């Protein structure tokens, strides 16, 4: 009911780094204290990794299990994104803002983090975990993929967004906007995928893998949190991050065909200015009675 | 979760086959026993609560000052006395979140049931100790429910209007649209529905003094209105709502249709405008003959006639609209038109159907004008006249902007108390005195009118839960007899409490004596047909109550003949969406659409049975979609031959049948008399 | 292609490495003997079509029958007795496609250029055949056009207002705010551009009766503008165009910016509603000191201070506003919004900006009222009092609602004439018969400030043309010199006939007494610094004319002491859009955007290079973009020096140049007392 | 040396078929005779289940195996381009030319047709048999891929450069000769990545892997000729048709950086001419003059 139409907004959302120039973001980028620019450096890097898992196994990993020659384009066309398009526009950002050193440096230290490490290592063991012809793992990488999508990146994109919205790294915002639109439409789709799935299970299979969805999200939403406010706490802003995490988390719930998890909650508003019945002729007397 | 809240939700879980509806109960009580008592604020005595209400600014303090305070006391003993208990959690929780009165900071309870039926009927009684008790014990035992906002505003300091539903007609002129306008947020900002009349506009194409293809036609009216009712919204509230009525024959009625049609575009859809479409005869027997029909432009229409097209009947006037060369017309399929209409119905549930000639053939004030146009629930049918708003620093012509006061009647009460005709005396004097406080400072014709036409909306509710309580098949042909029975009875007092009121105030509505009551027609099929039930079993429902003969109507004729009638209408059956779970009853005179409803309220979720629901009446409260509309249909037209105005019909379809099946409900609708057709929902 | 065409687009083929610009002239030759005398309706006599256009509803009756017919028919001969020729095609094409009167079927032309002057000067004389051909010499000799409204349509019946610069207040109310709604869909209909002060309504999230958090903002006003002023658009001939106007310390600032990005929802942009910012020194004090500001909320401050947040000196307040608790603000970054302001600018041109301050510092009339806003064109500066419209039958409080009237000065054709003063008089008596004859009946508020304040605005264009044709670039300090001299013997010559009309009809301008031309205080900066040109060539090109000196001045302040002044404004530069094209002139006082500019009409192209263009003054001839804006400030804050209104002054910029050049300009021109910027275009 | 210049290439060579109107064909197929307008339908049809399988398994699987983020981009690049441009994009030219059961028809018709279950069979086969961090079957599937880029597809392609060289059926043409665009620069591209692989091997165990190439080409020649007599008999074409499959055999082994093996031939001359601003903060001395 629903592969035609994706197709259609996924092509028609098609774009290229070269589109966007990056040099003009030096003129705010020069007046960050350390702390920001730190955060920054460190948050782009964890969107770059977490980003490179989904193009080489996520999406083609999922590509490779969906039956429907449509499904597979599209996810094709999803998988073609992360790698040619989004991999270069984080490259890109990362090389106009910081010399080859402190690029290397950066990934050596997010690299080796505790907190990106455990839900990367979550995520992909998950799509790690999917066998021929059993469509219970597949719905479950399925999660994990939504999860990523729709989720997990978001306390990553809450910094350029936040300064999208203060009129700061407007050039690297406007590409942080264009791949936050992309993540955005892969989440709603492969949830969509993923409540397929769902929808062919018993009741009581149903009620396990419900559990098997907030379980997970439990385990990445603590990790989160704490992944929070080891980067934000040095420029003040975790609250506010954590209200942008659940608000995506319920968002992401949404996508798997399940109910919100936690209380509406108000976004930071510099963060949100960056964000047929069948027709049968009448056939005469019908007007008699 | 609440300990209510698992109680109710413990209704679903079956214990031996059969649904725990007892356990409502149990929730009730606790919802009283956890929250209600604990979030209840007490006074010391009724002097401190009505003292601490006034100076707050909760309470106006001019309807309390008519009475002594031991006058109030005992009306609010009266009111306590009935020890009324709530059969279901959703009635309390619906009263103590929609109506009952709260704190500025909305953290306490300070209105209980009883604290609110004495305000309301010390507001209705006007300084009458004796008037504001029997208003008590009418509400109490809730024989009679005043509409949402009467009953939430009534003697209440920071309340809006208590007048539900406002029409108004709009001139074909710059001035006549900017002043629809600013009444529609005026009255939008008083919480009031707004149905506005576009008929009289002139059609996409016409010429403002001269110059052609001049004018955006009804669509860029609609795109004002609603963002005139987007503005508008009950200070945030409730979203602002608004309705447009189009005649069939308008040039613009298939662009005016194109603004609820899912693939519209921005500039020319609407969202929170509902659509009405007011239907003549004359497109239904076009429609019926497959004669190819004609749409015309309003504006070359009242050049050449002087009047509009609107004005005057269609029936008699469409061949010389046709035949006239200076009358500029378009060519439609008829058939085309009415399979469009049943498709947007299908897809959205707009437009709402007005079959004009069925209101105007028994319309009692056709001589003031003919019914052009229904209200956003489509259940109100008077006559309106289109006011001439000129420049400024020049007169305005004032016409007649409709506007009624709602109240109902609750069938299963008023029958379990034998008291049809105290009941419906009460409820008309409580809706007169409704319109005589109610005056509108920024909407001169609905002032006016509400001044002349006095005109009052009677409605009724807990038809399909009397039905189903007493083992009477709503499509069965004793619920018809009884839905006879009991409106005749109900028109029958109605007439007499306005005869009433006309003698003992010594004045009649404006322009009565051209009336169809003035002139004794009204009472024809009454003096001459006898409405007394056909069948043992609803004549024994109706035991205990006098059921007015034709020497009765015909004393009631020649009483209105020597008095006059106080209100240009009395009856019109609203909807009565959320006040009917306070009542425990079921929504008007519409069959449930469920059996139980399943409701999420925040987080949580709980279920509502309808009123009375059990094993042995299962089968009689059937559910609106599988049932026959066709017999629906012949309910609601039962119930309209003794209805002045209309009746909110909403039409519940199932998603297998088509289009032509809508079309066909339609078309019966329109042949057994249906004045109005409310909604098109689809299961 | 038709021949005309073809001689035009043969400027473009080079020969011997120049434009053929000389062809052009033979284009308009063709145009004419090819085109315009072929489709040109002749009479056997003038009578013959007088009577014609007056019979065929064409002309008004009334201007004509002021006169004999020996009258006008001399005053036609006047006219044609110029021998008037438009030297370039575009000139000729503009006026027969734009400004010439033309048959019902839009096929034949009823009017040329010397009958089209003729009308409007009988229609100035107002009786008067001496004063009609004064007007006729005046304006065949292109010394001085009316603008648009009143070239196009003096003497015709089927005609708009002569008006459409309109400045309306908005009150915080509803009712103030339909009231605005409907005016402005009022003066849209008679062709006028509409510009709304929102400072005055209370921001979102204020309270409406003690309810929080139910305002919607100016953000919902602005929708309710946008939507009217679409609805209004000239019956279908041109996109209604309107203005919003906000303080910058209003709460709304953002949400008011965020309806021009190009990011913003459906629900949010608005497309047809311009929008400006007013800017008082405080913010700009602020953003210097990078200290934080605050917006504040207008209700607030309404209710703490009893005036509204717009009617009082920031300077002076900001402190006491941020220092009281029961005024509600809002931390923002000044900075930041100046930066947004810039990016904004860039993306779309939008928003205005109003320096209150430099306005105020000048204005005359700050005893009336301080400017608190801007026009649609942002130049018209003139005291406003918001009016209270207030219920039905309840009586309303008629402000004053700026509508001054437009007219310009062609500097070339009036310099080469040494007729300043002859010129500048005729003008003003023009724009007062124009002003008088204004009577509009739907906008109270309008039509009360025409009758008080009789405020007129002349003003000027072709300085760029004159400037290049006399090898003067437009950023020297000579041009700058010639400015200074030419507009203060405009602002001499202006202030001298609005006196001799003060004079001769016994009467000021209403609160004239309060002004600083009572007080002399205005003519204070005239009595002490001598405005003669300083360099040589500047002066001889003022040879032939008596300059103002001090003696001068001070006889005009005396003279103005002694017998007042007719006009509260008597000056403001207009873009003069398409009738530069008319007069063969560069447009307002703005340096040329293009040397040749390209443009398609229908599947044509056609070529119009700035009049006066060769070879020899091709390099004075700079184009816009290609010049320091900050030299075009200084030019701008010259001239805005002697222009008792502002100028419509648009920033040029290129593709190059960041969103700092932009706020550097606009910094720059608050330094140079710019009052108003008006667009930012880039290249 | 080269994947960042075929990555440019490839992703500026971008394009969908929705930019082509197809309207304009619709008389001058009109006017083909039966015989013409089936072989067209089979043609195309052969077309797209080639391109499915190349979109669905062939470009992912070599991608999975192949090293290098940017290798991989382009990979994936060339894989959405198969299933998500090119197969659909002949689904765009059969809506606009067939009715529903013409169309139904021609892919049952590709279900049961022999050759092309063997030509799929063996190059999917292929595919599938890749094995991780084996190198030499890895080579196979690459071998296997140039063979359909390069060579399979030509004798499809002949059709609608045949019309399109008389001036017949050129909005269709002008959407295959794009698809043939992208093909010939996907056959150079596997192709240099199989030469890789090659290049490592010793003397004998190159003579094995050009046997593998020799006996697959072949065995995949022997059965595109029954194909194309099968399928171009009633239009009278298959001799000439070979012509053109033996020159693009020769193209396929220069891919591989092999001797052309089928001599040179004149190919129908028809089938020849077929062929927001930048942002800066302000400065506390931009508010000085
Ligand atoms: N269903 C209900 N509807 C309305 N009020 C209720 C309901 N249940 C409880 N209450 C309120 O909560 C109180 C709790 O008392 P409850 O009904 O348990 O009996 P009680 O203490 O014996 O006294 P009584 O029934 O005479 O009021 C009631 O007195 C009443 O005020
Ligand atoms: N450049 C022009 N601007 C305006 N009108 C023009 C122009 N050229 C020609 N015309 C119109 O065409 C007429 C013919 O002018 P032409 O150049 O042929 O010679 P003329 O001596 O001016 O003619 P006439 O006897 O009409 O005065 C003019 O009178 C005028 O009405
Ligand atoms: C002014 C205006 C009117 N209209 C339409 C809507 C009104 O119903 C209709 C009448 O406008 P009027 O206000 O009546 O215009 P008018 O009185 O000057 O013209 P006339 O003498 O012919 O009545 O014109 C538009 O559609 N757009 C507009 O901008
Ligand atoms: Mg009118
Ligand atoms: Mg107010
Ligand atoms: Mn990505
Ligand atoms: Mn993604
Ligand atoms: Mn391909
Ligand atoms: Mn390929």
């Amino acid at each position: 009911d629903f592969t035609q139409m994706f197709y259609n907004q996924n092509v028609k959302q098609f774009w290229l780094p070269e589109e966007i120039a990056l040099n003009g973001d030096l003129l705010t980028w020069k007046y960050l204290g350390k702390n920001e620019q730190d955060t920054y450096m460190k948050v782009l890097a964890g969107l770059t990794l977490l980003d490179t898992e989904q193009g080489n196994t996520g999406m083609p990993i999922v590509a490779e299990h969906v039956d429907g020659h449509q499904r597979k384009a599209v996810l094709n066309f999803m998988a073609m994104m992360e790698n040619a398009v989004h991999a270069k526009s984080y490259s890109n950002i990362f090389m106009t803002l910081a010399p080859t050193e402190t690029i290397n440096e950066v990934f050596e230290w997010v690299k080796q983090n505790k907190y990106l490490q455990k839900k990367a290592q979550m995520i992909v063991g998950l799509y790690k975990a999917i066998q021929k012809d059993d469509e219970i793992s597949l719905f479950k990488a399925m999660v994990a993929s939504v999860y990523l999508e729709s989720f997990l990146f978001y306390s990553g994109f809450y910094y350029p967004l936040y300064f999208y919205g203060q009129g700061k790294l407007m050039q690297s915002g406007e590409i942080i906007n264009l791949i936050l639109r992309d993540e955005a439409i892969h989440g709603v789709y492969v949830g969509l995928l993923a409540q397929e799935i769902y929808n062919k299970q018993t009741e009581e299979k149903k009620a396990e893998l419900r559990e098997f969805a907030i379980d997970l999200l439990n385990q990445l939403y603590e990790n989160e949190l704490e992944y929070t406010e080891d980067l934000y706490d040095q420029v003040g802003l975790s609250h506010d991050v954590k209200k942008f995490i659940r608000y995506n988390a319920n968002k992401a719930l949404m996508n798997l065909g399940f109910d919100p998890y936690f209380e509406e909650e108000d976004i930071n508003p510099i963060v949100l200015n960056g964000l047929k019945a069948t027709v049968e002729p009448l056939k005469d007397d019908d007007f008699y009675f | 979760v609440p300990k209510w809240i698992q109680l109710n939700n413990e209704i679903m879980i079956q214990k031996d086959g059969k649904f725990q509806f007892d356990k409502d109960k149990e929730a009730v009580h606790s919802y009283f026993v956890d929250y209600i008592n604990q979030n209840t604020v007490f006074f010391h005595n009724l002097k401190e609560k009505l003292d601490y209400l006034v100076e707050n600014q909760y309470y106006e303090e001019e309807f309390l000052s008519l009475y002594s305070f031991e006058d109030i006391k005992e009306v609010f003993k009266t009111a306590y006395a009935k020890k009324f208990r709530f059969p279901s959690f959703m009635s309390a929780f619906k009263f103590y979140n929609d109506y009952a009165l709260k704190t500025n900071d909305k953290k306490k309870i300070l209105e209980r049931y009883e604290d609110r039926i004495s305000i309301v009927a010390l507001f209705f009684a006007n300084g009458d100790t004796e008037k504001a008790k029997e208003y008590v014990n009418l509400m109490i035992n809730q024989e009679y429910q005043p509409s949402t906002p009467t009953f939430l505003n009534a003697g209440r300091k920071r309340r809006g209007e208590l007048v539900s539903c406002f029409l108004l007609e709009v001139n074909d002129s710059l001035n006549d649209i900017s002043r629809a306008i600013d009444i529609s947020m005026q009255l939008s900002k008083l919480g009031g529905g707004v149905s506005l009349n576009l008929s009289k506009l002139r059609a996409k194409g016409e010429a403002i003094k001269d110059v052609e293809n001049a004018t955006k036609g009804v669509v860029g009216v609609m795109k004002l209105l609603d963002n005139a009712f987007r503005y508008a919204d009950q200070m945030g509230q409730r979203q602002g709502s608004g309705a447009a009525y189009l005649n069939i024959f308008h040039r613009d009625i298939n662009d005016f249709l194109d603004t609820k049609k899912i693939s519209a575009d921005e500039d020319v859809r609407v969202k929170t405008l509902s659509i009405g479409v007011v239907i003549p005869d004359k497109f239904v027997e076009l429609a019926r003959e497959d004669k190819a029909a004609y749409v015309f432009y309003p504006h070359t229409i009242y050049k050449e006639y002087g009047q509009h097209m609107d004005e005057m009947d269609m029936n008699e006037m469409y061949d010389k609209f046709v035949d006239n060369p200076r009358v500029k017309k378009e060519k439609i399929n008829p058939r085309k038109l009415l399979e469009k209409l049943a498709m947007l119905r299908s897809e959205s549930g707009y437009p709402y159907i007005m079959f004009q000639d069925n209101v105007n053939k028994v319309h009692a004030n056709n001589h003031i004008s003919k019914v052009k146009f229904s209200n956003l629930c489509s259940e109100v049918l008077q006559a309106s006249q289109v006011s001439s708003y000129t420049d400024y620093d020049e007169e305005d012509e004032i016409g007649l902007d409709i506007s009624c006061n709602l109240g109902s009647l609750n069938i299963l009460n008023v029958m379990e108390h034998k008291s049809i005709e105290k009941t419906v005396k009460l409820a008309t004097d409580s809706l007169t005195h409704v319109s005589e406080t109610t005056d509108i400072r920024n909407a001169p014709a609905v002032r006016r009118a509400n001044k002349a036409m006095k005109s009052i909306g009677l409605g009724a509710m807990n038809l399909h839960g009397y039905l189903a309580q007493n083992g009477i098949a709503y499509e069965s042909p004793e619920a018809r007899d009884f839905a006879n029975t009991f409106f005749m009875m109900v028109n029958f007092y109605s007439i007499q409490r306005s005869a009433e009121i006309a003698k003992e105030k010594g004045e009649t509505f404006d322009q009565y004596e051209g009336s169809t009551y003035a002139t004794g027609e009204y009472f024809d099929k009454y003096v001459s047909t006898d409405f007394s039930p056909k069948y043992e079993k609803i004549a024994n429902l109706f035991e205990g109550m006098h059921i007015p003969t034709t020497e009765d109507w015909k004393k009631l004729k020649a009483f209105v003949a020597e008095h006059g009638m106080y209100h240009s209408y009395r009856l019109c059956i609203a909807p009565t969406g959320s006040i009917s779970y306070v009542q425990s009853s079921t929504a008007s005179v519409m069959p449930i659409m469920e059996r139980i409803e399943e409701r999420t309220y925040g987080n949580s979720k709980t279920y509502y049975p309808m009123p009375g629901l059990a094993s042995n009446n299962w089968f009689f409260y059937k559910e609106a979609y599988d049932m026959d509309m066709f017999k629906v249909v012949d309910m609601i037209a039962t119930i309209q031959q003794h209805i002045d105005q209309g009746i909110s019909f909403t039409l519940f379809l199932k998603d297998t049948m088509t289009t032509r099946d809508l079309n066909r409900i339609d078309l019966y609708a329109h042949h057994r008399g249906i004045k109005t057709i409310y909604y098109a929902r689809t299961k």
